[PDB]
Parts: C-alpha cells; structure tokens; sequence
C-alpha cells in the first residue's frame, strides 16, 4: 500500500478549456496524486497516483469527455 | 419541476458547454438545461430526486466553480 502506480489517458479535447476542466477536476486529488501532466496535441493525460485505477476512470466520466483509450505502465 | 439557476464561471467558448446538458438531460428527472455564454449563466429545470448542494458538485466534477446563483 502507498506505493505510485502510472496511468495514461487517451481522451477527445478540442478546447483549451478541456484541458482546464480535467485540470479542475484532478487537482482535487492531489493529497495523493504526485503528478499531472496534460499534452492536448496527442490527445492524452498523464497521471502519477496511489489512487485505484478504476477511481480516476470514473472522475474522467463525471468530466463528460469521450475516451480514446486507457492504460497502465 | 422546481428550477436551479448557477454561475459556471468557466463557460467561455461553445464546445465545452453541451457536456453539461447531455449529461444533466440523461438524468431521470431534468425537464429542460438552458446556457447563457457572455453572463455564464446555466439555468436547469426538474421535477425531483436532486438538491442544488448535490448538482454543485456534478457540475464541479464536470470542471467548473459554480455557485448556486438562485433556487428559482
Ligand atoms: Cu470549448
């Protein structure tokens, strides 16, 4: 327990103000979270967390925003 | 219905704004969703089964910072 799992997102984002919605939404986090990191070009999210995988899937579906793709590393 | 209306202080452009009526209309007692792009008004109409503190944090987990402008 406690140690830091990497996660990336592929998501569908045409604004900047997408971007800045999923950035509200993760800094949230936090208190856990250790990194987040947004490239809006190859449509993907980068996260650095302790937090369940699944937890931030569902917070990226309260965000609204259709999902390319999901994976660890 | 009752009515809701919130400042949603992120609402700028147009692209990001249907997130919020798509989600809100898909739920099982919201009766209408109107937007107001240059005041950042977002004003929703519904039955029941829904407080203002809960639909707050929905529209802050959609990204936004609202605040409950009136209940009516
Ligand atoms: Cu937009």
């Amino acid at each position: 327990m406690a140690e830091i799992k990497h996660y990336q997102f592929n998501v569908v984002m045409t604004c900047s103000g997408c971007s800045g919605a999923v950035n509200k939404v993760l800094t949230k986090l936090e208190p856990d979270v250790s990194k987040i990191d947004i490239s809006l070009e190859k449509q993907l999210v980068d996260v650095y967390t302790t937090l369940p995988y699944d937890f931030i899937l569902e917070k990226i579906k309260k965000t609204g925003k259709e999902v390319r793709s999901g994976k660890q590393l | 219905a009752r009515e809701v209306i919130l400042a949603v202080h992120g609402m700028t452009c147009s692209a990001c704004t249907n997130t919020i009526n798509t989600q809100l209309r898909a739920l099982k007692g919201v009766t209408k969703c109107d937007i107001s792009l240059v005041t950042n008004e977002c004003q929703v109409t519904y039955d029941n089964e829904v407080t203002a503190d809960s639909i707050k944090e929905i529209i802050e987990d959609c990204g936004f910072d609202c605040e409950i402008l009136r209940d009516s």
